[PDB]
């Protein structure tokens, strides 16, 4: 009824004695070992608290205060990343000359012979090269100084240090009670005005008063020791106002409602700059503006405590139709009694999110001199996307967590959740069919033209020169987008993109960014991303929608989230769980997304990246993504064999790491298949010979030896498989794209 | 380069050999499956009791055999 | 269909019954053991062959052994 | 020459891994344990338990050191 | 796919897979007589070996045979 | 094994002159007295030294230049080669039978305690560290229970399957 | 104790329907009914997924398992406190009374009833397999 | 046969086949396995207890 604070206090004593006793948070677990199985159990139930105690204010305190200790441990991860640029990096050298120097933050010790891995990066300066971009990022924030990152990298360890005492202080002083939490109308309004929307408003000042003009003196060629500080520019105004012709009229404008005059620097430009290749400053301070009065406003919307706003609960209720039941009717009770759904949903998006910022960064670079450092426009492409990845999985195995332990069909009845596992059946045979003809006119394409190549008929195969597949839906999309300037956006000077088409942007000799024109092997690898995107989906929503029973297992619910089988019986029922579900969804996923960061990699190498001279564009690999992509052969020859030769001729250079780890990761994947193709009774066996050689001259261990779980069998596999895959890949990329970028 | 490649062959055929004759000697019974001569040479499982019993049988062990042979003839 | 046999080393202890999917095993009276009473399988050809029984029996080694024999629609747990 | 080398050496293969499963169906199948009291199958069957350790340990001694050396000269 | 996915998964999706049929106009008019299951544990660790082996026999012959054969 | 020495080996000059040769083609593109230069100048140190000492080491070389080890007791013996593989093999034995001593002797300890299993996750750091140093003497007390036959646990009482 | 009789004429729960529900295997080679008398009207969970509200008084539901409707039954026993009974249904038309088979809940012993498999010998006195041989026999458990 | 006194198993398809445990309790009543043993090490199964016959365990 009422939005308060209410806390407990003191409720936990703040004591080493439970760190003496592992496993103390568990009925099971607290007793201690008597096989190793334990010492894996302990980990593996450590963070889930809903597993420890049925008490949700209980479980909701544990999750605030991990939460407080996950933000303090990436406040430490961060302030050590501006730390190692203030301290051990050629960021200064880098300023003073952005396209020579590669970026280097990490310097090795001379021991061992590691020495090599200090490569010549320019500036004066020997170390690892670094591909996360920090220095484009430090850059746009108008960081000009070793000292202005230092200052970061203190600030930040004390604000680390400040999350790490909240999560002490809200366990184990005042812990806020469960009607707190419950309040999501009170923490969405002040999540997005207080954070988003204050959070891009503050940002906006910032990126307006010091990373607005800053910018503007480097990229008219003022060495950055010469440039005055951001200080310079809060205090003295006239300094502001020769570069920006506005701010003589100071705050004027904008209380008069006199805006237009402020068009100087906020801005609507559109493209990218062309000095240095990233997007226009201003018009990021105009976007971080206009994002923050719409988060402001959007804050407002839920009620709290004067009586206007909106009852989400109002909402959800009031939504319902004539095809669809009781609606959605029921659904607050579950996103405000069951963390595991909120989970789901806020993996699901976030994942998606970072998938769009992978693809939304590539396209409109926004930092300087980003888009030519190919190895970082690479490595943060391929990254997000993984990370998306990730999470999306997460979300599924969180769903399926909540289906199997919140549900509760008393409270769900003839709703939206009752009505989608009532045809269940219907979802998963159509999902099927969708993913088998995805798969048949996606991969089938690909076959049909290694089969015409190889029996020597390139005219009946699928290209652009033969039998053509044009994506014009995409096409006329981009031909759309190209001619938004004109009509649909008439204040906009330029597209969005220069992918849509138009003209070359070219930084220090280098493509920044180019039109990216789709044929033929562009909409077969997008069919192949939609069948292995159908694919994931449907292992991981038949999960969720069997988690609880199935016509072969009808209490599976009983027998929980994770747990390995119900036995050889009814044919034989292995990975049944929804557990195994999520298992092979990793699987898919890495293989969809395996997919999606080498067509990524070979479509920007092949059409996009190179170097300008005066005839025209050279681009990396030569515009063969054209000829060759649409053959398996194509790719595992021109993509797989022939990038793969920086990486297996690194030895010797500074890039030899990265064939190390290639090696390493190749090992590691194929490690895993020992634990993925095999099972747990021959290594129990195997065990116990092994036993009775350790009890014949009494070295036999109390904590008696078992084989791994059929569960923590197929974890280790499967987490094994995705390091050693991934990391193969990793090193492949930064390899190739660090000595040929 | 020779040497080593002969200590490679010499832990594959060392390996092979430990699977199949691991599996030989256990194919009549185990301390996890002490009766296993009354299920006979081929079996899914024993189940998910007494910690789990996944590829416990005999055949098991030739079918992860094949993989080692295949990697030692490789 | 799957062969369910009870050995004598049972201890009475109903939880193989308790487990059974399918109600495959009754307790019947006995003497061999001082609960009086013993585990058996009258329905065997109700039997899955899931082996929850054997996961539940605590007697070393199982009192209560599952023999997968010829699969029927019932043993292989169909619904269709 | 290579084609006969790699075709013959990969039937090897597949015919030892035979030989040893057929030796577990043996096991399985065909052993009497009344039959054969006392005699070398029997012997070699009452300490099982060494053979497997023996060749864990040389296959583990096999594997460390060659991969470790590969891996140093890498 | 044999050696990592295991058979109740399968079994489930084939579960799914005869609803659908039976369910289909102009498809329900033609049944099975065999009612379809997802391969046996051990029948899926043969497959899978086979299809791992045949894989590894192949692609090592073909590449063998190309490479000897190319420059000889 | 038709092998030269490393000191006469022209293999073995042609590669310390081929390392050299590269680290003093990136050590001209710093200025003298910068940290990089210096760091260069230390690497090239290290590897002159490194080839003097692999040469005034006895080393064999092959026909690729590269030092070549021996490993049979008799031929290192009477040639010179002991320091390559036996006396490292004589170090790693004793190391390796006070590793596993110390961790028998800990094993055994925490056997006659209450709770045996409790000191095999939370150590007796004391206790380990008392019998760890008492590892040193590892071979004596060893081939003693070998010779009194407390070494080995009797057949009769080890767990075995049936057969 | 006589085994009891299947009303066909007995109302059902409140269910808007599934795809989990029956399929031909009911019309032509066997399914399975539980009856059950339920106290009040409530919402329990259907063994083929989904919600339905069981009627007050006496239920019967059309399943296409005997392991669907003892887990119903399990559902029934442990949350409602219900007891109930399960029939076989053959497309003839005759029905097979299956549990409680007489009357009794098989975990609770009853006098009556009969051991079978039984065998008076512990499991590692079993007999070689190939003492088995040509016998037709299913194997050493069998003898 | 006594009260808390070490027997040695002799059943071959015990988890505990030629080990020393402690008996807990013999049954009187002419039952098949009277012995009740408790066990210092655990079962696959976690169990710690099994009964066995009177030929079963030799006391030691
Ligand atoms: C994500 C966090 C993070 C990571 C992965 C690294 C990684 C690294 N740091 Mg950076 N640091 C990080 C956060 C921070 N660091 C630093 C301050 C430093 C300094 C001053 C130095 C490093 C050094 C190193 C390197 C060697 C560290 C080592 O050998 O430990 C040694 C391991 C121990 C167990 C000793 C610890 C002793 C310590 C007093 C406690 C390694 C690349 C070194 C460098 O980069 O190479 C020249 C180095 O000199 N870090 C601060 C501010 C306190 C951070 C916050
Ligand atoms: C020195 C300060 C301090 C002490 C003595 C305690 C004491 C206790 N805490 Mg509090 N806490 C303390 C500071 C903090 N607490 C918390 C938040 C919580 C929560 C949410 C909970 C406790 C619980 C407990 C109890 C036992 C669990 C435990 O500590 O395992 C020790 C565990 C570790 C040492 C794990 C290390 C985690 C660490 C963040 C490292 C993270 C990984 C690294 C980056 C390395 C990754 C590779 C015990 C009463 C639990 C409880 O009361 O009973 C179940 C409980 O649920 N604490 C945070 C915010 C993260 C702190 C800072
Ligand atoms: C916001 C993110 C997020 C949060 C808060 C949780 C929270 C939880 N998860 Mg979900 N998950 C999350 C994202 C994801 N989940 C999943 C998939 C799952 C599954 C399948 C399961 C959970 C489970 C759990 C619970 C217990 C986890 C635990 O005890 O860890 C213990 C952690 C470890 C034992 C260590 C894990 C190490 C990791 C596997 C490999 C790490 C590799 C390194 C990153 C790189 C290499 C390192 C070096 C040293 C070699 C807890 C409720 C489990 C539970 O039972 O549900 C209630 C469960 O079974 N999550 C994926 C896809 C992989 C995500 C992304
Ligand atoms: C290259 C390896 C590989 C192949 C070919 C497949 C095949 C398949 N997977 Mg597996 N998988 C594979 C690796 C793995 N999968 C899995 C685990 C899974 C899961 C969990 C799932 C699949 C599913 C699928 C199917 C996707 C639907 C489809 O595309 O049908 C089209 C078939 C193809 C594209 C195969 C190629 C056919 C070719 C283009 C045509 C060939 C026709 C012949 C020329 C005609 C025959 C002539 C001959 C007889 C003379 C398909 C049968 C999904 C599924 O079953 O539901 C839909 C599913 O849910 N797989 C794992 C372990 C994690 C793998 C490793
Ligand atoms: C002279 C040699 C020889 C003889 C007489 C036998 C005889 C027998 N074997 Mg032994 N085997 C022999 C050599 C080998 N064995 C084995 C390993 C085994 C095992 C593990 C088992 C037997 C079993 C059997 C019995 C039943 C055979 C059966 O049902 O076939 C059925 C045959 C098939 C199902 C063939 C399908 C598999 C085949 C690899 C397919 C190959 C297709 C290719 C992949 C296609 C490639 C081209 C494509 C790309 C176009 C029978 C007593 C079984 C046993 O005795 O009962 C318990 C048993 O479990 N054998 C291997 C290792 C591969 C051998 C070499
Ligand atoms: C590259 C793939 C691969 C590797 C490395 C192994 C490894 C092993 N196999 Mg497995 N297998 C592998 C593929 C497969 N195998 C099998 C099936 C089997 C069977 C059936 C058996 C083995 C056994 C063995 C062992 C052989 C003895 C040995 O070499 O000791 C050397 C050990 C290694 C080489 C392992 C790696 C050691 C590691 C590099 C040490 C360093 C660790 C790091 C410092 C830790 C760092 C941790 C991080 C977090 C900081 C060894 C543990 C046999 C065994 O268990 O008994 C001896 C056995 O019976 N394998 C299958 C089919 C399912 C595969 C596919
Ligand atoms: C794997 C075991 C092993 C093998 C195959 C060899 C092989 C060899 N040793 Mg070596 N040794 C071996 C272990 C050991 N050796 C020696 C101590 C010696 C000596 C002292 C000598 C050899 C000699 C030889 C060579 C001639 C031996 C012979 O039979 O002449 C017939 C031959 C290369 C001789 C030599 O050095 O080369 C000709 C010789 O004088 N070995 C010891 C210490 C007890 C070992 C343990
Ligand atoms: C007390 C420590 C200890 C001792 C004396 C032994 C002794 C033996 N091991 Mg066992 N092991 C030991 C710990 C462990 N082992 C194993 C896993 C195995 C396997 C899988 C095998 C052996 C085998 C063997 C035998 C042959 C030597 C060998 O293969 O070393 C190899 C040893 C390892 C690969 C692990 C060693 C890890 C570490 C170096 C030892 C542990 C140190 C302690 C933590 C120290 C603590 C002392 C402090 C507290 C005072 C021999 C009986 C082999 C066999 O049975 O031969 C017949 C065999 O196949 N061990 C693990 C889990 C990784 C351990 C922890
Ligand atoms: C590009 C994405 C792929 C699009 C094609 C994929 C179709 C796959 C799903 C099958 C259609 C099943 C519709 C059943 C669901 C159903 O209940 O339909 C009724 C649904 C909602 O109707 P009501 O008026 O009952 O809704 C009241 C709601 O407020 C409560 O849900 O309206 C639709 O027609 C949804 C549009 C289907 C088209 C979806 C396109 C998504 C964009
Ligand atoms: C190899 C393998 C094993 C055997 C692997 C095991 C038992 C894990 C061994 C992990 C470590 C190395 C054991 C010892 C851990 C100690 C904490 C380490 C102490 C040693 C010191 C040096 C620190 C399984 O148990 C298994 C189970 C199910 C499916 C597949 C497999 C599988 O493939
Ligand atoms: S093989 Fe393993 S996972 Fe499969 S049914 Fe048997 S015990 Fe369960
Ligand atoms: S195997 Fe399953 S169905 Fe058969 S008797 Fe045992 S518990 Fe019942
Ligand atoms: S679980 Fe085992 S001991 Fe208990 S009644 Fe059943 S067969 Fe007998």
């Amino acid at each position: 009824k009422k939005v308060k604070i209410v806390v407990d206090g003191n409720p936990v004593e703040t004591s080493f004695e439970r760190w003496a006793k592992p496993g103390h948070f568990s009925r099971t677990l607290s007793k201690g070992p008597s096989t190793t199985t334990w010492i894996w159990n302990l980990h593996a139930d450590a963070h889930d608290f809903d597993s420890h105690t049925s008490d949700l204010e209980e479980i909701s305190r544990k999750v605030f205060s991990a939460h407080f200790g996950q933000l303090g441990i990436i406040l430490i991860w961060l302030s050590g990343m501006y730390f190692h640029g203030a301290r051990f990096s050629n960021y200064e050298a880098w300023l003073s000359d952005p396209i020579h120097i590669k970026p280097s933050a990490q310097v090795v010790w001379p021991v061992v012979g590691q020495e090599i891995l200090n490569g010549d990066v320019g500036g004066g300066f020997q170390g690892v090269q670094i591909t996360s971009g920090f220095f484009q990022l430090w850059r746009a924030s108008g960081i000009t100084s070793e000292l202005q990152l230092y200052s970061t990298a203190i600030g930040g360890l004390v604000l680390a240090a400040a999350m790490f005492f909240a999560g002490w202080f809200h366990y184990h002083k005042a812990a806020p009670k469960l009607e707190w939490f419950q309040n999501v109308e009170s923490m969405l309004n002040h999540h997005l005005a207080g954070l988003l929307g204050l959070g891009s408003l503050a940002w906006a000042g910032h990126q307006i008063h010091v990373s607005l003009p800053i910018n503007k003196l480097l990229d008219a060629g003022v060495d950055p020791k010469e440039i005055p500080l951001p200080h310079e520019f809060i205090l003295n105004r006239d300094l502001m106002a020769q570069l920006y012709p506005s701010f003589s009229k100071g705050l004027a404008p904008f209380f008069t409602i006199n805006w237009s005059e402020y068009s100087d620097f906020l801005t609507f430009q559109g493209g990218l700059n062309p000095v240095t290749g990233g997007l226009w400053l201003s018009d990021q301070a105009h976007h971080h503006l206009a994002i923050a009065v719409l988060f402001l406003v959007a804050g407002h919307q839920y009620r709290t405590n004067w009586g206007i706003g909106h009852s989400i609960k109002e909402i959800l209720e009031a939504h319902k139709g004539p095809f669809t039941g009781e609606g959605h009717k029921g659904l607050y009770e579950i996103l405000t009694t069951s963390w595991h759904a909120q989970l789901a949903i806020n993996l699901a998006l976030f994942g998606s999110l970072s998938i769009i910022v992978a693809h939304h960064m590539y396209s409109m670079p926004p930092y300087p001199y980003l888009a030519t450092d190919y190895g970082t426009q690479l490595s943060i492409f391929t990254h997000h996307t993984w990370i998306g990845g990730f999470c999306i999985v997460g979300a599924g195995a969180h769903a399926a967590i909540f289906m199997v332990r919140d549900y509760d069909p008393t409270n769900n009845y003839n709703n939206l959740l009752d009505r989608v596992i009532r045809h269940r059946d219907a979802i998963v045979s159509h999902l099927n069919w969708v993913c088998i003809f995805l798969g048949f006119h996606s991969f089938g394409l690909y076959i049909h033209n290694d089969t015409m190549s190889a029996l020597g008929r390139p005219q009946d195969m699928f290209s652009d020169t033969a039998i053509q597949l044009q994506p014009v839906f995409a096409q006329w999309i981009q031909n759309t987008h190209l001619s938004a300037p004109q009509f649909t956006a008439p204040n906009a000077l330029a597209p969005t993109s220069p992918v849509w088409g138009g003209d070359v942007v070219a930084v220090g000799g280098k493509v920044a960014a180019m039109p990216i024109t789709l044929g033929t092997a562009d909409f077969m690898v997008h069919h192949i991303h939609a069948f292995t995107i159908h694919v994931t989906v449907l292992i991981l929503l038949k999960g969720v929608l069997y988690a609880r029973s199935s016509r072969l297992i009808p209490d599976k619910a009983n027998l929980g989230f994770r747990f390995p089988c119900d036995g050889p019986g009814r044919g034989g029922t292995c990975q049944v769980s929804a557990w195994d579900h999520v298992f092979l969804g990793l699987f898919w996923m890495y293989n969809s997304l395996s997919i999606a960061i080498f067509h990524f990699s070979w479509k920007m190498q092949s059409d996009v990246w190179g170097t300008v001279n005066s005839t025209g564009v050279s681009h990396i690999t030569g515009g063969n993504f054209s000829q060759s992509a649409n053959t398996i052969n194509g790719w595992l020859r021109d993509f797989l064999w022939a990038q793969s030769s920086q990486v297996i001729q690194s030895y010797g250079s500074a890039l030899s790491a990265y064939g190390l780890i290639f090696l390493g990761a190749h090992f590691i994947w194929a490690f895993s298949l020992m634990f993925l193709f095999s099972g747990r009774g021959y290594w129990q066996e195997l065990i116990e010979s092994i036993v009775w050689a350790h009890n014949k001259l009494k070295v036999a261990p109390s904590i008696q030896p078992r084989a791994l779980s059929i569960t923590q069998g197929r974890a280790v596999g499967v987490a094994h498989y995705l390091l050693g895959g991934i990391a193969t890949t990793w090193s492949f990329f930064l390899a190739r794209i660090i000595a040929v970028g | 380069g020779d040497f080593l490649v002969h200590h490679a062959i010499a832990l594959g055929l060392h390996t092979t050999t430990l699977i199949l004759v691991k599996g030989a000697l256990d194919a009549r019974g185990s301390k996890l499956m002490p009766d296993k001569k009354d299920f006979g040479y081929s079996f899914p499982c024993d189940g998910p009791g007494r910690g789990g019993t996944c590829d416990i049988s005999a055949w098991d062990a030739f079918y992860l055999a094949v993989f080692w042979m295949l990697n030692t003839i490789g | 269909s799957h062969a369910v046999k009870i050995y004598d080393t049972c201890i009475g202890c109903t939880q193989c019954v308790r487990a059974c999917p399918t109600d495959v095993l009754e307790m019947v009276p006995w003497d061999g053991c001082k609960a009086s009473q013993i585990a058996s399988a009258p329905r065997t050809e109700d039997c899955v062959g899931c082996k929850r029984c054997e996961s539940a029996c605590p007697t070393d080694f199982l009192s209560v052994r599952v023999y997968l024999g010829s699969e029927t629609t019932r043993s292989m747990g169909l619904a269709y | 020459q290579a084609s006969l080398y790699t075709h013959h050496q990969y039937i090897a293969g597949f015919i030892l891994c035979g030989a040893f499963a057929h030796g577990a169906i043996f096991f399985v199948r065909d052993y009497d344990p009344e039959q054969n009291k006392g005699n070398v199958l029997a012997r070699i069957l009452d300490h099982k338990e060494a053979v497997i350790s023996h060749l864990s340990w040389v296959s583990l001694f096999l594997g460390f050191h060659t991969l470790g050396l590969y891996v140093h000269n890498d | 796919m044999f050696l990592i996915s295991w058979r109740g998964y399968w079994q489930e999706l084939i579960e799914t897979l005869a609803w659908a049929h039976e369910r289909t106009p102009l498809a329900n008019l033609v049944r099975w007589r065999d009612k379809p299951v997802a391969l046996s544990i051990v029948q899926a660790r043969l497959v899978g070996l086979a299809h791992f082996s045949a894989g590894y026999i192949l692609t090592y012959a073909a590449f063998l045979i190309a490479s000897t054969s190319g420059k000889f | 094994s038709g092998l030269t020495p490393c000191s006469e080996s022209k293999g073995f000059a042609k590669r310390q002159k081929n390392e050299i040769k590269a680290l003093t083609k990136r050590l001209k593109q710093y200025e003298e007295g910068s940290a990089p230069s210096l760091a260069l100048k230390a690497t090239i140190e290290r590897t002159e030294k490194r080839f003097a000492n692999y040469g005034n080491a006895g080393l064999l070389c092959g026909t690729d230049g590269l030092p070549h080890l021996i490993s049979d007791p008799g031929l290192a013996l009477r040639f010179g080669h002991a320091g390559e593989t036996l006396i490292p093999t004589v170090g790693f034995l004793y190391i390796a039978g006070w590793i596993g001593t110390a961790g028998r002797d800990y094993l055994i300890a925490s056997k006659g305690e209450a709770k045996p299993r409790e000191k095999e996750y939370i150590i007796d750091v004391p206790l380990a560290l008392k019998i760890s140093a008492q590892g040193a003497g590892w071979p004596f007390r060893v081939i003693r229970e070998l010779q009194k036959g407390t070494l080995l646990e009797k057949d009769s009482n080890i767990t075995v399957s049936p057969r | 104790w006589k085994p009891p009789t299947l009303d066909p004429s007995t109302p059902s729960p409140i269910f808007g329907g599934s795809t989990g529900g029956l399929l031909r295997k009911a019309q032509i080679e066997e399914f399975y009914v539980i009856t059950w008398d339920a106290k009040k009207e409530q919402v329990f969970e259907m063994p083929t997924g989904g919600a339905a509200i069981m009627r007050s008084g006496p239920n019967l539901l059309k399943l296409a398992r005997k392991e669907q409707c003892l887990a119903l039954l399990t559902q029934l026993r442990n949350k409602f406190k219900t007891d109930g009974q399960i029939y076989r249904v053959f497309p003839d038309g005759e029905v097979q009374y299956l549990h409680p088979k007489d009357g009794v809940y098989p975990e609770k012993v009853n006098a009556g009833r009969t051991a079978v498999g039984a065998k008076d010998r512990s499991i590692g006195k079993n007999t070689n397999p190939v003492a088995v041989k040509f016998t037709g026999k299913l194997g050493t458990y069998d003898v | 046969r006594l009260w808390c006194v070490q027997v040695k198993v002799l059943r071959p398809e015990s988890y505990w086949f030629n080990e020393v445990g402690k008996v807990v309790s013999v049954d009187q009543s002419g039952i098949r396995y009277p012995v009740v043993v408790r066990f210092p090490t655990v079962n696959y199964a976690g169990v710690s207890t099994n009964n066995y016959s009177l030929e079963e365990v030799q006391e030691v």
